[PDB]
């Protein structure tokens, strides 16, 4: 059996499925972007980009 | 020309105070022995602008404008009093009745919600 360090290379000669993976990492690097930004938008003041910026919050 | 109901209903004109041509620059002398009165005074908001609040340290809050979201339910008419001749020549107009307040919602940035009592009492 496959060691579980290792389950990943059943991907190395099957193109398609190798794309399929790559899709499907996009979609959570994507899908973590938007999250991200919509967490922010939830938390962030506007109000005092003076004393209270983005970057100290 | 005199409108109907009718033609009105619907439209947001029911919202809107009369207006008067271009060409109404004239005057309306002020027969000083004599007791005068507005009829009908209309009121029509068209910008609503709210100070904002200057944070502690402050330095000069302005006036940031504001989004309607009450619709066209904003503005005064029917309203009389009569137009008093004083002394020193002035007019002075002392509201009697009308329809005199609007309850106004406008939205500020950032969707703060701002209720007023739009009105001339008194
Ligand atoms: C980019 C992410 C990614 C992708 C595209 C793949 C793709 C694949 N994996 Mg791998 N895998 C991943 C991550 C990934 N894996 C991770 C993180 C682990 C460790 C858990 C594994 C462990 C693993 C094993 C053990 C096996 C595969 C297998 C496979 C293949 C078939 C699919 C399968 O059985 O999935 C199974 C994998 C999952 C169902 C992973 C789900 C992980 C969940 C979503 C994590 C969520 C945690 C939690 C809910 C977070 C929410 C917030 C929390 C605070 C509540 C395919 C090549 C199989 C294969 O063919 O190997 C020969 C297989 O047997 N993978
Ligand atoms: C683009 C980056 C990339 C890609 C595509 C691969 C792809 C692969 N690696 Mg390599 N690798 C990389 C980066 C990458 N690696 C880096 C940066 C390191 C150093 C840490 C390694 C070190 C490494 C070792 C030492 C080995 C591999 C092996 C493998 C193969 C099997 C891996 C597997 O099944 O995972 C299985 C993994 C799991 C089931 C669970 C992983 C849980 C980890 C510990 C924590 C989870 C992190 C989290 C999910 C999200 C990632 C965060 C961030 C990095 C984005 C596969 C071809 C194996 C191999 O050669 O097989 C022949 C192997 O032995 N890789
Ligand atoms: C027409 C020629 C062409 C074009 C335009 C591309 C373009 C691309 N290839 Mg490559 N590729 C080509 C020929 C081509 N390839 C050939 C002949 C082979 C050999 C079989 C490969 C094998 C190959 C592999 C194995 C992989 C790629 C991947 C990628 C993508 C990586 C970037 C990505 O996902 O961004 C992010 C994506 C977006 C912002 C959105 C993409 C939306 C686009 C506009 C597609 C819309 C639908 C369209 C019809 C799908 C067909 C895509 C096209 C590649 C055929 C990129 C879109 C990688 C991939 O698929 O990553 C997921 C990947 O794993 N390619
Ligand atoms: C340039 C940026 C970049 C790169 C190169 C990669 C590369 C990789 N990522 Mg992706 N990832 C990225 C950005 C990136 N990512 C971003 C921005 C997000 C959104 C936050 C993700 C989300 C993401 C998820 C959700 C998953 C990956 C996975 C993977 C691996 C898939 C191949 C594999 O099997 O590796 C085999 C794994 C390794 C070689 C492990 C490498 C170890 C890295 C350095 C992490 C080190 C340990 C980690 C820090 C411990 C976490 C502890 C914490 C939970 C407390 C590969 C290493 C998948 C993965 O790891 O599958 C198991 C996976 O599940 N990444
Ligand atoms: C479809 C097009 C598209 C557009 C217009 C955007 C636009 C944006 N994204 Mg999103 N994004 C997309 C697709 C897209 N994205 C996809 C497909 C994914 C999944 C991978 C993401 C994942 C993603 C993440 C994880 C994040 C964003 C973020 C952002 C913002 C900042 C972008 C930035 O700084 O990039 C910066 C990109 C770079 C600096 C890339 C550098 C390229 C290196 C140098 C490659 C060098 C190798 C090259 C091949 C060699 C070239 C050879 C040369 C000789 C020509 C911006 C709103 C950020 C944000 O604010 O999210 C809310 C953020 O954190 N995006
Ligand atoms: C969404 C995020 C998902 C994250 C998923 C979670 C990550 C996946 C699990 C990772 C944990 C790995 C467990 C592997 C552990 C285990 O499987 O090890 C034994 C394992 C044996 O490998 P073999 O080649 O024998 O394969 C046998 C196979 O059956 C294994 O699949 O060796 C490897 O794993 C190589 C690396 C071992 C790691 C060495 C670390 C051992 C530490 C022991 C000392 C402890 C500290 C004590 C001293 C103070």
């Amino acid at each position: 059996g496959l060691p579980w360090y290792r389950v990943h290379t059943v991907l190395i000669n099957d193109p398609g499925r190798l794309i399929a993976a790559h899709l499907m990492h996009t979609a959570l690097v994507a899908g973590w972007a938007g999250s991200m930004a919509l967490y922010e938008l939830a938390t962030f003041d506007p109000s005092d980009p003076v004393l209270n910026p983005m970057w100290r919050q | 020309q005199t409108l109907t109901y009718d033609d009105i209903v619907g439209t947001g004109l029911a919202n809107k105070c009369p207006t008067l041509d271009d060409t109404a620059r004239g005057a309306y002398p002020i027969d000083s022995s004599q007791t005068y009165r507005i009829a009908r005074l209309c009121l029509q908001p068209t910008t609503f602008l709210v100070k904002e609040e200057p944070k502690n340290k402050r330095q000069e809050a302005e006036f940031v404008p504001t989004k309607l979201v009450t619709r066209e339910t904003t503005s005064l008419d029917q309203i009389q009093g009569e137009l008093k001749v004083n002394s020193d020549g002035s007019l002075t107009f002392v509201e009697e009745d009308g329809i005199d307040f609007q309850p106004v919602t406008v939205q500020m940035a950032g969707g703060e919600r701002i209720p007023l009592l739009f009105t001339v009492k008194n």
